[PDB]
């Protein structure tokens, strides 16, 4: 009933998507084919938020791929799971931007966006009723920052009532790729705070953290990190595919996690994440998930909710469970730790619960927490950003395509005064 | 099942560590053929 | 995406043998060029039915080591007319070979590369091969860059010259061409790649210990490079990087481009036996100054910007932390604008072993290219003799018997002390 | 018969791995909770039916001890579950190295490059190469919009 | 209802404690993997105070181990029960403090501490109401000393209304292995007197005085001292573990045999302690087990308890018992001799008996005596500690390191105060 | 657990020659290099199936560096490990020190720094010198100083060779010695020294070697050696790593002098008649018949003690022993410390090597200790040394090296005040 498409930008954009499909597409018990060879019955009622029925049980995912080096789709269609996508939604194009936020923006954009922009609106016609859209996409590169905020701006300025969900990663000084991170960066941030409702802020360094010490991987490529955020939007968006005792949208939480229309920055996390030795001795019960998921090591991001306060926080719950179970440990969690928890807002948490697990697992969570503690991180790349910014390092590269410096000052002070209002409620 | 997935795992892995091993093994011998080689190019130099 | 590679001088078209024949055993191409009974693409396009011609043109005035590279081995490989070839040598003169007969030649070589572009549908941008120390690959290369800027102009040229080194040197009047070709470099290259002669020596001589090595192997060695550079544009990865990237993530000033190169593990065949490989300890060997293709020391600098090409196999998270591991130690020091000065790049395919080489095949490579200060000095150090020799106005009679005077050595003079100051300035 | 053999040469060889035991902890504790249905909640009811269970069963004529609970230990994880490039980089022969052949005493620096026979060693263990055929079958980069709207009405009502 | 959980520091306290997780899960019919194979179903309802449900009927030990030296985890892994323990409470440093009290109080504690709080509080809250902490090392070693007084030191700042239990195995000059002894022993017994609830003095001198006279075994391994403690231990909180006509729990002895808040060093002794040959000539009654508690050879001290008076006594007693018996014995050696017990204290033992005695015996004993005759192993100490203070021996290890000579002469003020009151109230 | 070893010297190449092939012998590493988590301390995994040892032998004379690259163990060790110079120090302090060190170290330096880049948990640094040398003292004394400019804290074990006071090779030696504890005084951490002519006595009286070579005494030094890294190497009953040598056997900050010991040292036909226990083995540990220094613990006082312990030991009679030793009146104690001992025992007993003259023996104990015996020993070595320096004598060449009288009159000063410590330690 309710839809959702999916838009990914970049390599990362698109490999993390291409795992999502993957483990979506598996959840549904759907082969690599694109045939359903499921069990259960309640596989299909929920379907048509991604698939679309083409030919007796052919199913295509409603989704785009955009990019502009074509290494990315021969790896997407290369491995499995690659020959259920429709080629016609492969808008490409062909130079290749390039870690340049300018060139994604101004040069490239205006003419492959144009595209794109009718592919998603073909893609989002032909559906009846849209609960919001889905975006994947990187932050320090060119094809996946510039061009994936261009189409973000373009697709909220058309259809304005309906939501939008981007997972964005998001440079470290640890883990860091680029050297014009802080300067896609900022001008990312400064134009989504506007544009995009809310987005999952996402890093590599804490998923490097969560694979060596939970999971206790040897060689934690990237595969392992796709499966853990695939697994993470497979749990954000349970509510609408499968039935529950309490169910909640994409709606609900958005209203119920954001107080302020500038605060709709969310930092995730998952449990249970088991180390292979450990799986045998340990127990699956409601309070081993409550303990787990709200560590401070668990976390996906690089900001500790320890140095901060949050504002709200939501828990999404899949399997047969308590309500009451859920509820006390709720309450007794913010009972414990008052401090960390906002004052003027009671029952800082919403709690959900859904009926279907994975497969593997008996019992599953996925935590989405709003605290103010990721001030600073933007205050870490904004210093970053004046320091690159202070003797024009790397400037002209933008400037002498088309791009101009008070844009840049613009995009600085409205970091700046994001952080001074989100220390402001701390 | 979720231990039979892991005992798989290292099951493969241990084939990789073996036939890792065998390629390690077998790059070796290409040197000493060359060197002889080498050795008679030389000494049909010094004998022209 | 495909990108044609030019090779101008006596020394850019050996390194072009060497490299063409590094990509015909990489690919599986035999010497004649037909696929015995899709990567190559970017380099080889297919002619007729199971035959392939290199993207390439190897033009030079002196005809014997073009007509010798023609009767050579790869007879069938190289097209005939790519081989551009002159008639007279400029004879270590860069006026006579920017002026003289680089007016007669130039234009041959330019509407050959013009249909060799157009042949071309996906062209990312193109890469030169000459030896600055010469006059062909000086004069009428400069010259050629030139046309080639007005021609397409945003379209990227990398630069992989060889200068003279300071204590080892061949000819007599190179700083003069040195200083006249980097009057035109400064200003039409995009990104360049320094090499000197002396530091490839050292690492042979103390790396691969060989005793006595010869051009041959300083050849195979900047193929190595070049094709670690290109693996990424070539073969698919976890994290691939294109011929783009280093227009933006290594140049910090559009007049500051000189990257320096290095290259590891550079290691033997009977070493690689002994030692463990694995990405902290060639992560760290390609930050000493034993294991630099330019004969410098980067303790006196300071880093803008660093690049690794990585190929083999090496996952992401060990690499992130040997260069964690680099920035906190503080033996070597960044600038003080810039706090990320890495650029990082994964290949999944190993470098590839040449028969009868030096070099042992290696599970995982590192190519590394950054940008220090030190060039800074190895300018100032090829200034100093350059004006000693110019105040006795030496070797000038020559010169300007070809046509040229005095205004152009005082300017090229004047933009180096620029190039000085602006190095210092930059380096603060 | 081949995972019966692959099973005995690694138990000869020490080789039974950490996945192993846990398993056989988990079969152990399954059949402790079997017991407990059968003769209800009382864990000592359950262990004893076991030891009775384990008793009752008339032994075999055998020879030797070990490789009869090695087979026995085998057939039971059998019963459980199931536990145990290109022609050109393959093969060198298919490529004619066809070299020029020069003068032994006149020898130029330039002919050593292509004069050596590859090996099957020299040959890289695996060629993760592209393919471009799904990108070649598109059309020209310039695409266009040309449709008519012809969109339902579908008001969530 | 009542839950322990267990704290093992360095190579002494980890052999210790692995045998007595052994001991106990023989005790309990657990076998090496974690099932239950045991015959008397009342085996099962005590066994929530040292493990827990981890996946239908496997049992965990709630015990933390932590240590400083590879060799100490392999030793454990390496013997039986060894894969019984959660891999995630093997919490663990990496260089290690070698015999110095101040490096593993100061430098490696400062790192590794916040970890083992993380592990211990994880613990703590698994379960519902907390009964106490056990925690086992010794007074000699650097490592596990220094590292569990400033974890006993957390605990107390972090719960301080919870029973603690610690058994530390203090060095004498007879026995003597590191030159550095009483330097770690002064501090630790310095900060023990203000943080331990109650301690349990042991000692290797009289383990081995035991082992040649009662025992009469020609080479006692560590394997069969570490067995005897294991023995103690089990005996000590057998009460809580099984029903007894008269019970008493940890909380009651430390307030029964506790006087003075100072006041909480007891010695230990254990019988029947017999050789084989020697256990076919042998009764069992409980006259011949209280003369072979009251023997002073018996004590598992340097401390001869005749060179003193006795403040308080206790006996825990094992097996399906007289009650009339047990307290006739307890008034008869009373009365016998009464110069050896305290005057202004009447009655000065605690009894209590226990109907489940330990396997392969069909009754048992402990002994928890409080006497003033321990007053002069602490002089015994407290003189070398002075003697090498006196010329400044081997201090520049431990003032290199930051702290300075006003916290050893605070620790030997407290020692001095601490014997002049035993000798006060003897 | 890891922990390097290096070798200045004529003397250290030959006693890591003996070292490394006992250490391969132990470990069943074939010479080739590979096996047909223990030897983790020493040797790395380098690929698959090969073994390298953390160890480098640096010296000036190219003879002893290129026999061991033509030796048995040609592929054992890498090949660019043994750094080589070009020509000797030659008995030279000065030279060792100015002329050809300063060319010399950086290359060993800059190795190591790889070395324990490989390394990761890095327990310190040991190692082998003849103060006697010239290449073992100069050079020496320069990567010893710069070792503890770059890493300080991380402990550094120096195992010297004294000249014996009647028994000598050379004749420059007192100037060697005197300027080689100059800076052996606050560079290294832990310093213990053998004589030569203490092993030959041993040898000659225990092991009856009536004609002895070099061979027994590098053979019986690596004994010791591996004796005393066995707890690293194994586990055992009452485990001791190297970092306790530090905190339990130095009682001042300058000074750090070890006596050591060994036993039994049995022939294998004695071996057979004289029946192994531990109160025999404890008491032969003591006297100056077993000692690897040529000196006399009744003249001094002993500060502390440190016991190692191989084998089938079990802790009771071995503290038994200790207390026996303790209540006798023999051997006189410190007025300081009356626990004056450190015990440690481990399960493996000491290997037998083809060729050697040790047998089988069931268990071993190695005496670690520290008294002032010392301090007549660097006095002996001073008189003499000041009766050199009287007349001037081979001065000539230390001052055309490029050095002066300066530092020789505050090295024999220093000497003084070191011999002025430990007289009022003695009081
Ligand atoms: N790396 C490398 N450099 C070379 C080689 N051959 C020559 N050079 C360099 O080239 C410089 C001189 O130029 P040449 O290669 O002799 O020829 P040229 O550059 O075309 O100049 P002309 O002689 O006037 O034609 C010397 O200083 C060498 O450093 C080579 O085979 N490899
Ligand atoms: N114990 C023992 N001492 C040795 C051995 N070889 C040499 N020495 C001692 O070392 C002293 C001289 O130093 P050497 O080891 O011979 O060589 P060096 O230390 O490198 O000094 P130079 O010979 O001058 O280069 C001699 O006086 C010997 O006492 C040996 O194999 N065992
Ligand atoms: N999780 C994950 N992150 C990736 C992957 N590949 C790249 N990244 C991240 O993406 C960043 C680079 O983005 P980039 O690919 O250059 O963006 P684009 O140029 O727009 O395509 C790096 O900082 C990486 O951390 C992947 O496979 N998985
Ligand atoms: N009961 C018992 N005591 C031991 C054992 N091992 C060592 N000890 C005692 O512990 C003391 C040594 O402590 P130490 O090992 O330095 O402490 P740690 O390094 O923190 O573990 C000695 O005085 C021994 O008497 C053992 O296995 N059992
Ligand atoms: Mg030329
Ligand atoms: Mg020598």
């Amino acid at each position: 009933m309710r839809e959702i498409v999916h838009i990914q930008g970049g390599q990362c954009g698109n490999q993390i998507g291409a795992k999502f499909w993957e483990v979506v597409s598996d959840e549904h018990g759907i082969d690599p084919t694109g045939t359903y060879h499921g069990d259960s019955d309640l596989q299909l009622e929920r379907i048509n938020v991604y698939f679309n029925e083409a030919t007796g049980g052919r199913y295509v995912p409603r989704a785009i791929l955009m990019d502009l080096e074509p290494g990315t789709m021969d790896s997407v269609r290369s491995g499995p799971y690659g020959q259920i996508f429709r080629p016609d939604n492969f808008v490409f194009g062909q130079t290749g931007a390039g870690n340049n936020w300018a060139k994604g923006h101004y040069t490239e954009g205006a003419e492959l966006i144009d595209s794109v922009l009718d592919v998603v609106r073909k893609e989002a016609e032909s559906c009846d009723c849209l609960q919001g859209f889905q975006v994947c996409h990187s932050l320090g590169g060119g094809t996946g920052s510039g061009m994936g905020t261009l189409l973000i701006s373009k697709i909220r300025e058309e259809y304005p009532d309906r939501m939008m969900l981007t997972f964005s990663v998001v440079p470290s000084p640890k883990v860091s790729d680029t050297v014009v991170e802080p300067y896609n960066a900022t001008l990312s941030v400064h134009q989504l705070v506007e544009n995009a409702d809310e987005c999952m802020v996402l890093d590599n360094e804490a998923l490097y953290d969560i694979c060596f010490r939970t999971l206790k991987l040897t060689t934690p490529t990237f595969g392992d990190l796709n499966h853990l955020i695939s697994a993470v939007m497979s749990g954000i968006t349970c509510c609408l595919r499968f039935p529950g005792q309490l169910n909640a949208d994409l709606r609900k939480l958005a209203v119920n996690l954001i107080p302020f229309p500038r605060l709709h920055f969310f930092m995730v996390g998952f449990t249970p994440l088991t180390s292979r030795g450990s799986q045998q001795y340990r127990a699956l019960t409601v309070p081993e998930l409550t303990q787990q998921m709200w560590d401070a090591k668990n976390m996906m991001c690089a900001a500790d909710p320890r140095h901060g306060r949050y504002l709200t926080a939501s828990a999404l719950f899949r399997g047969r469970m308590s309500t009451k179970e859920v509820d006390e440990q709720m309450l007794n969690v913010q009972n414990k730790n008052s401090s960390y928890f906002v004052e003027w807002i009671p029952n800082n948490v919403k709690s959900s619960v859904c009926d279907i697990p994975p497969k593997g697992l008996k019992m599953s969570a996925t935590f989405i927490g709003n605290s103010t503690a990721i001030q600073e991180m933007f205050k870490r790349v904004s210093e970053q950003f004046t320091a690159m910014f202070r003797r024009k390092a790397f400037l002209h590269w933008y400037t002498g395509e088309g791009m101009d410096e008070m844009e840049f000052t613009e995009a600085e002070s409205n970091m700046n005064d994001l952080v001074s209002e989100y220390q402001q409620y701390q | 099942e979720a231990l039979s997935k892991e005992a798989a795992d290292e099951a493969a892995e241990l084939a990789f560590r073996e036939r890792r091993r065998e390629e390690m093994r077998r790059y070796r011998e290409q040197l000493a053929l060359m060197m002889e080689k080498e050795r008679e190019e030389t000494a049909e130099r010094d004998a022209l | 995406r495909e990108v044609i590679s030019i090779h101008i001088g006596q020394a850019g078209i050996q390194v072009g043998n060497a490299c063409w024949e590094l990509y015909c055993l990489e690919h599986g191409i035999q010497p004649d060029g037909q696929m015995p009974s899709d990567a190559f693409n970017t380099f080889f396009s297919e002619t007729g039915a199971g035959k392939h011609v290199p993207r390439c043109i190897f033009l030079d005035l002196e005809p014997t080591v073009v007509d010798e590279v023609r009767t050579g081995t790869y007879r069938q490989l190289f097209h005939p007319e790519q081989l551009i070839s002159g008639k007279e040598d400029a004879a270590n003169n860069f006026a006579r070979g920017h002026y003289t007969i680089g007016k007669e030649i130039v234009d041959l070589a330019l509407d050959r590369i013009r249909k060799l572009a157009d042949n071309c549908t996906g062209l990312q941008g193109f890469l030169v091969f000459n030896a600055v120390g010469g006059g062909t690959g000086s004069g009428l290369g400069s010259l050629l860059l030139e046309r080639l800027s007005v021609d397409y102009g945003k379209k990227s040229k990398l630069g992989f010259t060889v200068y003279p080194s300071p204590q080892v040197s061949t000819a007599v009047v190179e700083p003069y061409n040195s200083v006249l070709s980097t009057h035109s470099l400064l200003e039409h290259t995009d990104v360049a790649v320094m090499l000197d002669n002396e530091a490839i020596y050292d690492i042979c001589r103390r790396s691969l210990d060989i005793e006595r090595p010869t051009y041959t192997n300083l050849n195979r060695l900047i193929a190595q490079v070049i094709s670690s550079l290109t693996a990424s544009l070539r073969f698919d990865g976890a994290l691939n990087v294109d011929i783009t990237e280093f227009q933006t993530n290594l140049v910090p000033y559009p007049r500051i481009h000189f990257m320096l190169s290095s290259y590891a593990p550079i290691i033997s065949a009977e070493k690689a036996y002994h030692e463990q490989l694995s990405v902290a300890e060639i992560t760290n060997a390609a930050f000493e100054p034993a294991s630099m293709m330019v004969k410098c020391d980067p303790r006196h600098g300071k880093y803008m910007a660093c690049c690794l090409m990585y190929r083999g196999d090496v996952v992401p998270k060990d690499v992130n932390a040997s260069v964690a591991t680099i920035k906190t130690k503080r033996t070597i020091q960044f600038v003080d604008w810039c706090p990320t000065g890495f650029k990082c790049g994964i290949n999944y395919q190993p470098p590839t072993v040449v028969p009868g080489g030096d070099l042992a095949k290696v599970q995982r490579a590192v190519c590394m290219i950054s940008n220090s200060t030190a060039i800074g000095e190895i300018f100032s150090r090829l200034d100093h003799k350059f004006d000693l020799m110019y105040a006795k106005r030496a070797f000038v009679h020559w010169y300007v018997g070809e046509g040229m005077e005095e205004g152009e050595f005082s300017e090229a003079r004047e933009d180096l002390a620029a190039l000085e100051k602006d190095f210092e300035e930059v380096g603060a | 018969a081949s995972n019966f053999f692959a099973y005995y040469a690694t138990e000869k060889a020490g080789g039974k791995g950490e996945a192993a035991k846990a398993l056989d902890a988990a079969r152990r504790l399954a059949q402790l909770n079997e017991a407990r249905t059968m003769a209800g909640g009382s864990l000592a009811g359950a262990v004893k039916l076991v030891r009775e269970v384990e008793s009752a069963r008339p032994p075999e004529p055998c020879v030797d001890a070990a490789q009869r609970k090695l087979y026995n230990a085998f057939f039971q994880s059998w019963l459980a579950g199931d536990r145990h490039l290109p022609l050109r980089f393959a093969d060198v022969t298919t490529r004619k190295h066809n070299p020029k052949q020069q003068h032994p005493v006149y020898q130029t620096s330039n002919s050593i490059y292509g004069a050596k026979a590859p090996s099957q060693l020299d040959m890289p263990l695996s060629y993760s190469s592209s393919s471009q055929a799904f990108t070649r079958a598109f059309p020209v980069t310039a695409a266009k919009n040309s449709c008519m709207v012809t969109s339902v009405t579908r008001s969530n009502v």
